[PDB]
């Protein structure tokens, strides 16, 4: 890279990071999509 | 409910069971079968734990992935243990030595450590509360940890009144301290399964009419403490001052109480799983009506 | 034509005349005898001729077909017969190969082949295995690829592909365990069919 | 497209009244044993049931034989049909006995208070098809929709 | 209606070959159970079999039968053997499947299966 | 000071283990391939205190290399039953991690991670020899990180 | 063409029978044999000093999975799924839908590199070059958890990754 | 667009996020939410937009066969700019 560096990018780490398994920071992994089915919430106001 | 809680599937290992239960102490005899049943039908399982990662690696085939979760925690830290609870919808507390140690005695593991466990996951929101104390605690009794018990009992009663406490006398079992005791060496014992003390505390996780309840979780027969060593020996072909005082005290009888049997669980005898236990170490004991 | 398999009508034709001459000699078995357009010769016989042409073709002098490639079968739901039993034998004298098929069912018995070459014992032991086709006469019918009290025949259509139990380690009884199968990603099915005929020469009538 | 509609709105849990009069979350144990007991304690008119617009068959006839174990035939539905004369006792009273398929055989069609390209868009365009391919009448007792 | 049988000829034939195997059965389960070191007892052995057989007595196919005999032998012969491990002779056991109840209500409760 | 004694003894025994861990391999199917040629001339395992072959009776790290069947899952934990402690378990390629390219068949375990515990987790099919040494060199920076002897002195 | 491995005769003279029993008595190939093995003792080794050194390996070698990005940061990926629809694994899981802007986007995009072969086939099939498996190969975890990917591990694997990723597509892309 | 929640949670570009009473965020205590920061919506709509002399423009998202199948896109409207299907650019006539 001394010699032909890497093309520059806006959104490429300027801070590399080595394996961080076992650490605080490492990866959990979970659901990137959002609730799909919503439930009926009912009334605040009493009515029986 | 929580749409993340409602349970799904049949019961097995990928299934949700809807319990996201935090279990003190599971690193230990009675943890491992409290844990491992709770992994079988698809529990979320918090396992706060003071040991080495390296003690707690047989829990973790016990739950589907990301099912069985492990916290460091310090008895003395509230923290630690408000950031294991603060989650969880059922807090079960399974913490003590059989012997005292120059850090921690027997007040700190059956009063002061139940009773912080109590108070956070009171303060924190946790609906359901389970202690495991002594079938024989008693603050007039000979042995330090039957006394401790007895004021633990009362302190948990009194910060967590929905508590369920149980009960149970000495648990034989694989790796017991009791069966396994004898064959390494006036009284009625009363011994029960270390199966159905498991089952009747998941059974008590499910059961609303648990709620601030105690439990007396008690073998189906009563055995000389004599005639019970004797068959130990025989089906194997062949310690503290305290530990003595202990397994020397009569079961206490609690008619009053409510039982194994009140949580659909029936109790087994130790003949059937007499050899079990004692088989790795190579006629039935009179009983008491 | 550089992306095109060529034929070979010399192989063709003389595999069809070798066709004939099996079909003739062994009428009492033979029940269609076909060439592929990539020139491989199928004999499809009555299962009662399972011996009788597999040992013409081993011994004799026009044949000799003395080593069998592979024994397997076929299921195909549909057909009263559902297994199909396929028998790849070799010549090295002639350098040639030939495909001899026959069926049955879940209750009828094959005959053993053993007898005619030695190879089957193992490939007729799988076929039992995964397809539940019983062999007569075979000195040593077992499962050879399941595991042992395994409850099934893996290699039917209607058998599911994760099958039904799983295995795991249980700490309350110290061994492996088994139970019912829980997936916590069910396969997904894909509908890959096209709905447009691909191939009018195969085409079946209505 | 009102699919989408079965992902909203949706009732997940068994509800009781609290104390306070709000709907809350239960089992089914509860919310049955509520139900239960109020059904033990009442009998013949004292018990009806109103079906809605979407309910299966499956779930009307185990309604009636369970309102019919306590004496009830107060089984209702939303939408009005007069029970006078035969009523609902002979099916042809009732049905739409020409079938969908037999509009392409009518050579005339009266509509009679209705408006058959909202309530039934399928028959409509059903009408249509003949109106267009067999030179159907049709005339119309009503508003003038299109 | 004209097959190939297997081994039997009729039912009562079938009926022979299913004694045999259940003889040979009952007279192995205390030899399984030493061999083995199970911690059931030789009834509970003995009355696992039998329930194993019984689970059959319906069938009226000779053919039929004759494969659940070969399956048997084949079987009573992996445990002879000392093919299976412990884990596959526990296996028929199921002692770590919660039971499953079988009244309408607690199947409702749980969920939507039959 | 008593825990400066017990941060060295930590330290002592931690480095000795590490600096001889002795693997069994399963080598079950294709991965014992990889693994071999990590033991080969250019990786050289053997270098890093690993030997090469060792008895099941005093290996330290098990690594199982392919895929584990319904079949020999008994087996498997038997012998890791058997392995005198302290016992790792390194589980190698996609198979052993979690099933792999035969997740679905109805004769194989999905991720021997069932059947026993396991501290490592290299990914691929099959690792690299390199990728492996990755693993065994990660193992042994969490064998690093142990400390029964100071858990032990605050018990 | 064949020839024979092992189909030779033994001289039956005196100076070749002797020959054979100056052989058996003195154990002349068994000290032949010593010769190879100190010649190589006085060899130079064939081991590299990893991880001090790394073994070679070409552009186009398939490790760890990164999700890429146009120049201006604008994903690739248009939740086409072809990815997934080839997977040999069934190791991927995408779901999708239009975007606050109306781009169509992915919504998860998940690997399970616990099934995953890492065949690469799912760079192939991707028409936009979002999915490719890039030169990492020292990914080694302490849990499974850990090696089931998401869509945010997924992308923070490409911007971690995308110098060297865009050097080794920039070697290799004439050849597909 | 990286933006947190109530609870501290950080939401995802996706507009993930663990709501209050949800138990599954047991999973990050004592480790951390893996969120990517580079949000593709915010970076797309900083580029601008490319001014053209015909009706009708080509994007393959640069780089010839590195980028995207080769599009065409119609500019008749005014009211708005048209936009790549493949990678977003937005352009407009002159
Ligand atoms: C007789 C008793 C002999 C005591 C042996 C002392 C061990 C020396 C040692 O630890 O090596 C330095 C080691 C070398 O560190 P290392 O083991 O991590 O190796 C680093 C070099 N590479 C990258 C090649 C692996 O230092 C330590 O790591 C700390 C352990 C100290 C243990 C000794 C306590 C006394
Ligand atoms: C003037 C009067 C004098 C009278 C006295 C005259 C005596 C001298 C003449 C006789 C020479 C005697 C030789 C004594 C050595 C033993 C020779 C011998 O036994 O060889 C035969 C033996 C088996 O050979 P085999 O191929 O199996 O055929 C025969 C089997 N039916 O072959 C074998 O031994 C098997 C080989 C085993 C060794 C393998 C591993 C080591 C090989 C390398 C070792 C190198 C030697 C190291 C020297 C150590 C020095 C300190
Ligand atoms: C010093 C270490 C020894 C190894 C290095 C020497 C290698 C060597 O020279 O061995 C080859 C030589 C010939 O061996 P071979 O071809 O089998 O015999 C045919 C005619 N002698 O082998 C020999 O002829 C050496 C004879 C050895 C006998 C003396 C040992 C007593
Ligand atoms: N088993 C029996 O015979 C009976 C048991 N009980 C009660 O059941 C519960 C568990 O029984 P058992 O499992 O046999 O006890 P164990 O000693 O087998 O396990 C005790 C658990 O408590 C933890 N623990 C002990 N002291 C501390 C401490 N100071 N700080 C933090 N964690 C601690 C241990 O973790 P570590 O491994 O880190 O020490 C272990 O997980 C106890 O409360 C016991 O009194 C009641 C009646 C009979
Ligand atoms: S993970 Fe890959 S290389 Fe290893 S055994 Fe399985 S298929 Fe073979
Ligand atoms: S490399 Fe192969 S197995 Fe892995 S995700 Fe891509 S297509 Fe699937
Ligand atoms: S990664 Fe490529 S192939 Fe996969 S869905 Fe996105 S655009 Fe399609
Ligand atoms: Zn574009």
């Amino acid at each position: 890279p001394t010699v032909k560096p890497p093309t520059a990018r806006k959104f490429i780490w300027t801070n590399h990071k080595f394996n961080l398994s076992g650490t605080p920071q490492q990866y959990v992994p979970y659901s990137t999509t959002r609730k799909k089915i919503q439930e009926w919430v009912p009334p605040s106001t009493p009515y029986k | 409910l929580h749409h993340a809680v409602i349970p799904h599937g049949k019961g097995g290992r990928s299934s949700v069971s809807g319990i996201v239960a935090t279990v003190f102490g599971a690193t230990g005899f009675l943890g491992r079968y409290v844990v491992n049943h709770l992994g079988r039908m698809g529990s979320q399982v918090i396992v706060p734990h003071r040991c080495e990662p390296y003690d707690t690696m047989h829990l973790r085939p016990m739950g589907d992935l990301g099912q069985i979760i492990f916290m460091d925690w310090n008895g003395r830290d509230k923290d630690s243990i408000r950031r294991a609870v603060e989650h969880s919808s059922v807090v079960i507390n399974l913490v003590g030595r059989e012997w005292e140690t120059q850090n921690f005695d027997f007040e700190d593991v059956f009063v002061k450590i139940p009773q912080a466990i109590a108070q956070v996951s009171k303060e924190a929101g946790v609906e359901k509360f389970i202690h495991i104390s002594h079938l024989n605690a008693d603050i007039k009794s000979s042995s330090k940890y039957l006394r401790s018990k007895a004021v633990g009992e009362k302190e948990v009663r009194e910060t967590f009144p929905e508590a369920t406490i149980i009960k149970p006398a000495e648990i034989f079992g694989r790796e017991d301290r009791f069966l396994n005791y004898f064959a390494n060496i006036k009284t009625v014992k009363q011994p029960v399964y270390i199966v159905d003390v498991t089952k009747g505390i998941i059974n008590a996780i499910k059961d609303p009419d648990a709620r601030g309840k105690t439990f007396a979780f008690v073998g189906p027969s009563r055995y000389l403490l004599f005639d019970l060593v004797q068959y130990v020996f025989a089906v194997a072909h062949r310690t503290t001052r305290d530990k003595v005082e202990r397994i020397h005290t009569t079961d206490k009888i609690l008619p009053h109480l409510p039982g194994l049997e009140d949580l659909g669980v029936e109790a087994t005898p130790l003949e059937l799983k007499a050899i079990e236990v004692l088989r790795r170490h190579r006629q039935p004991a009179k009983t008491i009506p | 034509r550089p992306t095109v398999r060529p034929r070979n009508d010399v192989a063709h034709k003389q595999l069809s005349a070798f066709g004939e001459y099996v079909a003739e000699i062994l009428p009492k078995y033979v029940q269609q005898v076909q060439v592929s357009c990539f020139n491989e010769l199928e004999i499809c016989i009555h299962p009662d001729g399972v011996i009788p042409v597999l040992t013409f073709l081993r011994d004799h002098s026009n044949a000799q077909f003395k080593s069998l490639a592979d024994l397997t079968a076929v299921d195909i739901p549909t057909r009263q017969n559902r297994f199909e039993i396929v028998y790849n034998l070799l010549s090295l004298r002639f350098n040639s190969r030939i495909r001899v098929k026959t069926y049955t069912d879940e209750l009828t018995p094959i005959e053993s082949s053993v007898p005619v070459y030695k190879a089957a014992n193992w490939y007729e032991r799988e076929i039992w295995d995964m397809f539940g086709v019983f062999f007569a006469n075979h000195p040593d019918l077992r499962r050879i690829l399941t595991d042992y009290g395994f409850e099934g025949h893996p290699f039917r259509k209607d058998f599911p592909l994760s099958g039904y139990v799983e295995l795991r380690y249980d700490d309350e009884v110290k061994r492996v365990v088994a139970e019912p199968v829980e997936l916590a990603q069910e396969f997904r099915k894909f509908d890959l069919n096209s709905p447009w005929e691909a191939f009018p020469a195969y085409r079946q009538p209505p | 497209f009102a699919y989408d509609g079965l992902k909203r709105q949706r009732l997940t849990e068994p509800m009781v009244r609290n104390e306070k009069g709000l709907l809350t979350h239960t089992t089914w144990e509860d919310a049955l044993s509520r139900v239960a007991g109020m059904l033990q304690s009442f009998q013949g008119n004292d018990v009806a049931a109103i079906a809605g617009g979407l309910v299966d068959a499956e779930a009307l006839i185990a309604l009636k034989d369970l309102l019919n174990r306590v004496d009830s035939d107060t089984l209702c539905t939303e939408e009005v049909f007069p029970t006078a004369g035969a009523g609902t006792d002979l099916r042809s009273n009732y049905l739409l006995n020409t079938t969908i398929a037999g509009v392409e055989e009518a050579d005339v069609v009266l509509l009679v208070g209705t408006n058959p390209r909202f309530e039934a868009p399928l028959f409509n365009a059903r009408i249509r098809k003949s109106w267009l391919h067999n030179d159907l009448k049709v005339a119309l007792i009503g508003s003038p929709v299109d | 209606t004209s097959v190939k049988p297997i081994f039997s000829r009729d039912m009562n034939e079938a009926k022979r070959r299913v004694r045999e195997l259940y003889r040979a059965w009952y007279r192995e389960v205390p030899n399984t159970v030493h061999l083995f070191q199970l911690d059931i007892s030789v009834k509970q052995g003995r009355d696992k079999v039998r329930e194993m057989f019984k689970k059959n007595a319906h069938i009226t196919d000779p053919r039929v039968v004759d494969l659940l005999v070969i399956k048997g032998k084949m079987e009573l012969e992996e445990t002879i053997k000392v093919w299976k491990q412990r884990t596959h002779v526990m296996r028929f056991f199921h002692e770590t499947e919660a039971p499953r109840p079988k009244d309408f209500l607690s199947k409702f409760y749980v969920g939507h299966d039959p | 000071r008593g825990e400066y004694v017990v941060a060295k003894l930590d330290d002592l025994i931690n480095w000795a283990r590490r600096s001889s861990l002795w693997p069994m391999t399963f080598g079950l199917a294709c991965c014992a391939v990889e693994m071999m040629h990590m033991a080969a001339p250019r990786y050289d395992m053997d270098r890093f205190g690993v030997v090469f072959r060792a008895s099941p009776r005093q290996s330290d790290v098990m690594i199982v290399a392919g895929t584990l069947t319904n079949k020999m899952a008994p087996a498997l934990r038997k012998v890791y039953d058997q392995m005198p402690e302290p016992r790792y378990v390194v589980s190698m390629g996609s198979c052993a991690n979690g099933g792999g390219y035969y997740h679905y068949s109805y004769s194989v375990v999905r991720g021997c991670d069932r059947i026993v515990p396991v501290d490592i987790y290299v990914p691929g099919c099959p690792p690299t020899a390199e990728a492996l040494l990755y693993g065994i060199l990660q193992l042994q920076k969490k064998i690093k990180r142990e400390k029964r002897l100071r858990i032990w002195y605050r018990r | 063409t064949y020839k024979y491995v092992n189909l030779r005769e033994p001289s039956m003279d005196m100076k070749s029978v002797t020959d054979r029993a100056a052989q058996t008595l003195l154990w002349t190939e068994l000290i032949r044999g010593l010769g190879m093995t100190l010649s190589y003792l006085f060899r130079e080794p064939a081991t590299i000093n990893y991880p001090f050194e790394k073994g070679p390996l070409s552009p186009r070698f398939r490790g760890e999975h990164a999700l890429r990005r146009y120049p201006s940061g604008e994903e690739r990926c248009i939740a086409c799924k072809l990815c997934e629809a080839v997977c040999p694994a069934q190791a991927i899981t995408i779901e999708a839908e239009p975007r606050a802007d109306g781009s169509r986007r992915t919504t998860r995009y998940d690997i399970d590199m616990t099934k995953c072969i890492y065949c690469g086939f799912c760079q192939e099939a991707c028409p936009v070059d979002a999915i490719v498996e890039g030169p990492n190969f020292e990914f080694s975890t302490e849990t499974h958890e850990e090696l089931l990917y998401n869509k945010e591990k997924l992308l923070n694997n490409g911007d971690k990754w995308e110098a060297e990723i865009a050097a080794n597509i920039q070697a290799d892309y004439l050849y597909r | 667009g990286v933006r947190t929640s109530p609870t501290g949670e950080k939401v995802t570009h996706t507009g993930q996020v663990y709501d209050d009473g949800d138990y599954r965020k047991v999973r990050f205590v004592g480790r951390q939410k893996e969120v990517n920061e580079n949000f593709a919506i915010d970076l797309i709509a900083e580029q601008p937009v490319s001014q053209v002399g015909s009706r009708v423009i080509s994007c393959d998202g640069g780089g010839g066969a590195l980028g995207h199948p080769r599009v065409y896109i119609n500019l008749d409207k005014e009211t708005k700019t048209g936009t790549c299907g493949y990678c977003g650019l937005q352009f407009r006539q002159q």
